[PDB]
């Protein structure tokens, strides 16, 4: 994506009803800090999800260690809060060649203060004045009270610790809802083969067959409630099972 | 990034003249905004605030003429109607912002002349 | 009542390469809430220092702020031929805000 | 929006008798000329089917009667209509018919059906408004005459239009169109059919087999619903609304054990309900 | 070729009670295989963090590791008068192993 | 628990000097063991591994001098002979172990000086 917002107004995209391309995630390998939870990253290729939340933002190259489920520091204190029990992956890389511009990048922002720690996964776009001392400023700025937000200072004159990371966070769950988002061998003809089609499993001799399905159908069956004939998913064809 | 102002002109005293000032580059919406006055040869005198992030309006009691201030946030614009005029207010006005130890957002309009006189 | 400012001196005709200390004094004890502006007469007031002790983008350290409480200081150093203009201090402590009367640094 | 037209129509629901009706294929498995028996939700034969008219002219002059109620889903739902001129688009299926629950909004949109499972705010008299955009002689559809808010949405989908015309036939088809809606096990599945009918209104003796259209990961209980409508605006004659006419058929499903006589080509003609007599 | 390490900064003269972030960057994407050591000059390198995210016996949470991939972080917190020494990061991803050039935290 | 080293000393270049390092508390046998180098003012530079649990020997190609490494497992001791010397290798060596995400066994010897010079 071409434009991530800051952490005071981070973008969130509910994703479901599609398939996961988890391969090139690992094959990318241009990513600085790439960690996961729940169960191992090699294991998550197939172990799949009811409803994922893909939310992304841009933070500094020093504060990204604050992004960890159950830590402190400003981004996890007042800006964006990972929960106490978390599943997803934190994906983090540098975008110094895009974000930090000569003449100064000050598009990006963050919240520096709030009168409590932040509830998990809840943004804070309320840019009203907080009153640290007791003297009421009441919407306008003043004494004992500060402005809530502040920018970052990004230029390519920054060191490597001050480079902008485009942290995208993937968060997962499991419900009574089915695995709506879920990740992914040459067929044998006229030869005894073990097989699986679409999860249907058995062992037989697969042949070409002229029995004619209705389109929506999957299996055929015989009188005996055996699985007699199946249709090849990738290339629709009517395959007997003997 | 940029601030534009409504047109100044010569107005008879006691009248009213709405002041429009539209923003560009970044919104009015997340910030406050101010008005200040510069008479020729005189210092910059603050006039009035606006505070959109709640809603509150503060006026200078030095020039307490009920110069009313409110918004058009969706156009990033701000309206202060010149009420209860008197000739020493004949000056140039600016749309303003104060760096309150946190931001660096002090952006100033181009400046337009309000004139309070019976002679055009 | 209001908070009075005291900008001293209200003008100082200066020369090349000086180090001018334009003082803005305050009637109350203000934490650091004071600013500084560049105005050639007819321009927009270009902010110079924020919170009385911090520089600004585009403005090098030839300007330099310090002070707190009542006493605030504009530390102009190595005075440049473009720096000769009408300048201003600024409270943001309470409401109303007042600005100083201005100090015109000008060529001797 | 939420423009509301209530009218003053209260009447005994005109009933009917589904003779052989509402037999879908409850599997993908292809079978040929066998008698298969399952106990599943169906509309049992010879059942009370509540003919319901969304818009009803009873002639004096005009007098268009907008009656279509919010209706409970109960166990399962059957649907049938003719509507040579389509005035029907989709259904509001839900529970609260409001926020606090999801919402099933299967709106065809009269291009490609956009199936929406979301959280909406459905008005007191929801239906799809249609007007003239004035550009390229086009008729848009104002979709917020149904519902005010659209947000939080859980699911979205698009497909080829379930509702389809043929026409040119000056009747003699009526294009009888049936849709079965069954909500189970996280899959709310849609069924369809298109049939010619020469009879004035009610249903023939023929069997109608309904294939599953899409099996969707839904996950909400739907206890109540109402249909949707397409109306328009007119201009000065002795706001414009109440287009043509509208009537449809509704019946509730029920677990029953049926006998599926699949034909050699895999298609069911004769079905028999065991708990009939 | 070899795997390059990048330890930054290679020294930082510090004060009491600080929170120093000694960064060890990597030329490749290393899963978590990075460590940290205490060395006063002439001692044995006392291991501080193993697998870049786990504490060690005898060493309290005033030290705190995080990071993965290329980016690794030494999170020294509440800087103690005994913690001023020469420290090191460490790969164990491939063969050869290399260590960082060291970061001497020392009293200001 | 504890590691002891053979004696360091001043050796002329081109020569060889076997390095002995014996363990105590727990055996060498179940683990691997390493050697590292510290020149004065220079960082800790890894030298070579030993892997008793099969048998394999890896050397740094940065200092690839066939510094041979093998065992005396029954004495919990390890031998790396300093071969093909050159003066910049004049440094202190350590017997080492790496916590490879599983163990916490990083135990370090006391450190002895190898010196490569013709001047004693
Ligand atoms: C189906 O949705 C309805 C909401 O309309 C739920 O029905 C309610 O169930 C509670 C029991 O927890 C009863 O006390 C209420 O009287 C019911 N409401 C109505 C209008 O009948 C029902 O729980 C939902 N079913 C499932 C499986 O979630």
């Amino acid at each position: 994506a071409t434009r991530f917002a800051s952490v005071y107004a981070w973008n969130r995209k509910r994703i479901s009803n599609c398939v996961a391309d988890y391969s090139v995630l690992y094959n990318s390998a241009s990513f600085s800090t790439f960690k996961c939870y729940g169960v191992s990253p090699t294991k998550l290729n197939d172990l799949c999800f009811t409803n994922v939340y893909a939310d992304s933002f841009v933070i500094r190259g020093d504060e990204v260690r604050q992004i960890a489920p159950g830590q402190t520091g400003k981004i996890a204190d007042y800006n964006y809060k990972l929960p106490d029990d978390f599943t997803g992956c934190v994906i983090a890389w540098n975008s110094n060649n895009l974000d930090s511009k000569v003449g100064g990048n000050y598009n990006y922002l963050y919240r520096l203060f709030r009168k409590s720690n932040l509830k998990p996964f809840e943004r804070d776009i309320s840019t009203e004045i907080y009153q640290a001392g007791s003297t009421p400023c009441n919407g306008v700025e003043g004494f004992n009270c500060y402005f809530p937000l502040q920018s970052y200072g990004f230029q390519p004159t920054n060191g490597v610790g001050y480079q902008p990371y485009r942290v995208v966070v993937l968060s997962f769950e499991l419900l009574h809802a089915p695995a709506t988002v879920c990740g992914p061998t040459n067929l044998v003809k006229n030869k005894c083969v073990n097989f699986n089609f679409n999860g249907l499993t058995g062992t037989g001799v697969l042949t070409e067959s002229n029995k004619k399905f209705l389109p929506f159908q999957q299996f055929g069956r015989d009188i005996a409630d055996t699985t007699d004939a199946v249709r090849d998913p990738q290339t629709l064809e009517i395959l007997d099972i003997t | 990034q940029q601030l534009v102002e409504s047109g100044g002109g010569v107005v008879q005293p006691g009248r009213s003249l709405r002041l429009s000032c539209a923003a560009s580059g970044f919104t009015f919406s997340s910030y406050a905004m101010h008005w200040v006055r510069q008479a020729p040869g005189k210092g910059l005198e603050w006039v009035a605030v606006i505070s959109y992030d709640g809603s509150n309006k503060y006026y200078a009691d030095s020039v307490k003429g009920r110069f009313t201030i409110s918004r058009d946030n969706s156009k990033n614009t701000l309206y202060l109607q010149m009420n209860s005029l008197r000739a020493e207010d004949t000056a140039v006005y600016y749309c303003a912002r104060h760096a309150t130890l946190m931001n660096n957002k002090d952006i100033w309009g181009q400046g337009t002349l309000v004139t309070v006189s019976s002679a055009s | 009542g209001d908070i009075q400012l005291t900008q001293s001196p209200s003008s100082l005709s200066a020369s090349v390469g000086d180090r001018v200390t334009i003082t803005c004094r305050a009637s109350q004890s203000i934490s650091s809430y004071l600013n500084w502006y560049q105005q050639k007469p007819g321009k927009a007031p270009k902010l110079l220092i924020y919170a009385a002790s911090s520089l600004q983008s585009g403005v090098p350290s030839r300007f330099s702020g310090s002070g707190s409480g009542t006493d605030f200081t504009l530390t102009i150093s190595s005075l440049q031929p473009e720096d000769f203009a009408t300048y201003y201090c600024q409270q943001s402590y309470s409401t109303p805000r007042t600005f100083g009367q201005g100090t015109k640094v000008e060529i001797k | 929006q939420c423009v509301n037209l209530t009218t003053r129509t209260q009447l005994p629901p005109a009933y009917t008798n589904s003779f052989t009706r509402g037999v879908y294929y409850p599997d993908k498995v292809f079978r040929s000329s066998v008698l298969h028996s399952t106990q599943d939700l169906f509309l049992p034969f010879f059942s009370n089917v509540t003919w319901f008219h969304a818009i009803h002219v009873s002639g004096t002059n005009g007098t268009k009667r907008f009656d279509n109620p919010v209706l409970p889903f109960n166990d399962g739902v059957y649907f049938a209509s003719t509507e040579k001129s389509n005035i029907i688009r989709g259904w509001i299926f839900g529970t609260t018919l409001d926020s606090k629950t999801q919402s099933l909004l299967i709106v065809n949109n009269a291009t490609n059906v956009v199936i929406k499972v979301c959280e909406f705010q459905f008005c007191n008299d929801p239906f799809l408004g249609v007007y003239y955009h004035k550009n390229n002689k086009s008729w848009m559809e104002s979709e917020f005459r149904v519902y005010s808010s659209a947000n939080n949405c859980t699911f979205e989908y698009v497909s080829q239009p379930f509702l389809m015309d043929l026409e040119g036939k000056q009747g003699n088809f009526k294009n009888l169109r049936e849709f079965v809606f069954k909500n189970i096990d996280g899959y709310f599945k849609i069924y369809s059919k298109h049939t010619p009918i020469n009879l004035v209104r009610d249903l023939p003796q023929g069997f109608s087999a309904l294939e599953p259209l899409v099996d969707l990961p839904i996950g909400i209980n739907i206890t109540r619903f109402q249909t949707l409508l397409a109306l328009h605006r007119s201009y000065l004659t002795p706001s414009g609304w109440t287009a043509g006419a509208a009537a449809y058929y509704v019946g509730y499903l029920q677990p029953r054990t049926f006998l599926l006589k699949y034909n050699e080509n895999g298609t069911i003609t004769d079905a028999v309900d065991c708990a009939l007599d």
